[PDB]
């Protein structure tokens, strides 16, 4: 878990801390604590229906950018955590889930 | 689909291990399934899947000493730990998983790897040992 | 003698040495001290 503290209204850009090494697949989660993690966006910027049409991701390319994540319209009740799933062409399998993100408003 | 895991939640250490998972809706034949354990203090910690030629891949900080049988006859998903720590108390969520595949390069020459997204999730259902 | 280890090893394809990571003894400026370089190096270009 790691420390990031907002508030209603501004839009919010949240990272990952694994860095790509290749071209990148990466998927966002959302563990509300209770609830079941639902999956926010893939593919980098694959949202599946349902999830609000406001969280957008960075799509890749020109390989260099950092894969965050954009909460714009951030809401009262986000006290998640989430999770950045890195999957690049060079490090292999990744079984690892990689560290969560606390939310705070 | 929203599965149901039917988890006893009281195991004693050094035992058998089992939480049944249910499919409901529809039936699971082209489907991924996953398995993920969250423990606290920590994040969730992939543990494995399996589908099409049921050889069922295991995590690597597991050694491998868990198994997940998919079951077609009841539609359910079971985990069978042997050798089970008294420090395994975490909450075990059950939930499936799409193949994509990525692609930078001639596909001929073999430039892609597979991703799996987890599409749905179930409650999961915590069980602890005692 | 290089000391070459596969780039990719466990991360794609086949575990093939297409490229090797190859580090070596090398004397830089002085001729009595020798550090260790390494440079990537194909598998057309290097000997077991
Ligand atoms: C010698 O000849 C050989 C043989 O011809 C050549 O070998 C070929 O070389 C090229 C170049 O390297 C390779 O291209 C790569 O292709 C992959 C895969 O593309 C295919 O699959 C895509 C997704 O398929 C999925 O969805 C469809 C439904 O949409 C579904 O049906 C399917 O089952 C699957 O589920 C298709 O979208 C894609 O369509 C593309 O091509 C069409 C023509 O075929 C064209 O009409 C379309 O408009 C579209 O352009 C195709 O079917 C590509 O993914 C890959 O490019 C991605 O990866 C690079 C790596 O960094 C990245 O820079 C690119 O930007 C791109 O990444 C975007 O897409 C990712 C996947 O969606 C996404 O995750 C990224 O975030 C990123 O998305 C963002 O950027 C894009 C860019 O515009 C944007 O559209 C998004 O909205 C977003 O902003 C490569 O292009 C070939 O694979 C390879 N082999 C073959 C057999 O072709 C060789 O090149 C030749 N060499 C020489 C020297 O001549
Ligand atoms: C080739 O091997 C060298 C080791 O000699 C790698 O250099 C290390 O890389 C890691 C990760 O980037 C660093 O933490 C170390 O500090 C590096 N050590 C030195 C001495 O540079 C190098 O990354 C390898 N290159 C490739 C392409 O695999
Ligand atoms: C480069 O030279 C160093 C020594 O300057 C080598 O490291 C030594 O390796 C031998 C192997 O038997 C050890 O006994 C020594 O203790 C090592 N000395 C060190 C680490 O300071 C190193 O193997 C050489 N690398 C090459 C030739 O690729």
């Amino acid at each position: 878990v790691r420390p990031l503290s907002v508030a209603l209204g501004e839009t919010a850009r949240i990272s990952c801390g694994r860095q790509a090494l290749g071209s990148r697949a990466v998927q966002w989660y959302q563990h509300r604590p209770g609830q079941a993690p639902i999956l926010l966006i893939y593919n980098n910027q694959d949202r599946p229906s349902g999830i609000p049409e406001r969280f957008s991701g960075t799509p890749d390319i020109n390989f260099g950018t950092r894969a965050t994540l954009t909460i714009s319209g951030v809401e009262a009740g986000d006290e998640a955590d989430y999770y950045c799933h890195m999957w690049d062409s060079r490090s292999g399998f990744s079984w690892s889930f990689g560290g969560a993100t606390r939310l705070t408003v | 689909v929203q599965l149901q895991e039917s988890g006893p939640g009281l195991v004693k250490p050094s035992e058998t291990l089992s939480v049944t998972c249910s499919v409901s809706g529809d039936s699971m034949n082209n489907y991924y399934w996953t398995w993920i354990r969250q423990s606290p203090g920590k994040g969730l910690e992939w543990i494995g899947y399996i589908s099409d030629r049921e050889s069922a891949t295991y995590n690597p900080s597991l050694n491998s000493r868990v198994v997940i049988s998919r079951d077609t006859s009841k539609n359910q998903l079971s985990l069978k730990l042997n050798s089970v720590t008294p420090a395994d108390t975490a909450v075990y969520y059950c939930a499936t998983a799409r193949r994509g595949q990525r692609i930078y390069g001639v596909v001929s020459f073999g430039e892609f790897f597979y991703y799996y997204s987890m599409d749905v999730w179930g409650k999961g259902t915590t069980v602890t040992v005692s | 003698t290089l000391q070459c280890t596969n780039v990719t090893n466990n991360i794609t394809d086949d575990m093939r040495g297409e490229l090797k990571n190859c580090s070596f003894n090398m004397t830089t400026e002085l001729r009595d001290k020798k550090q260790k370089v390494y440079s990537l190096f194909y598998r057309l270009d290097v000997v077991q």
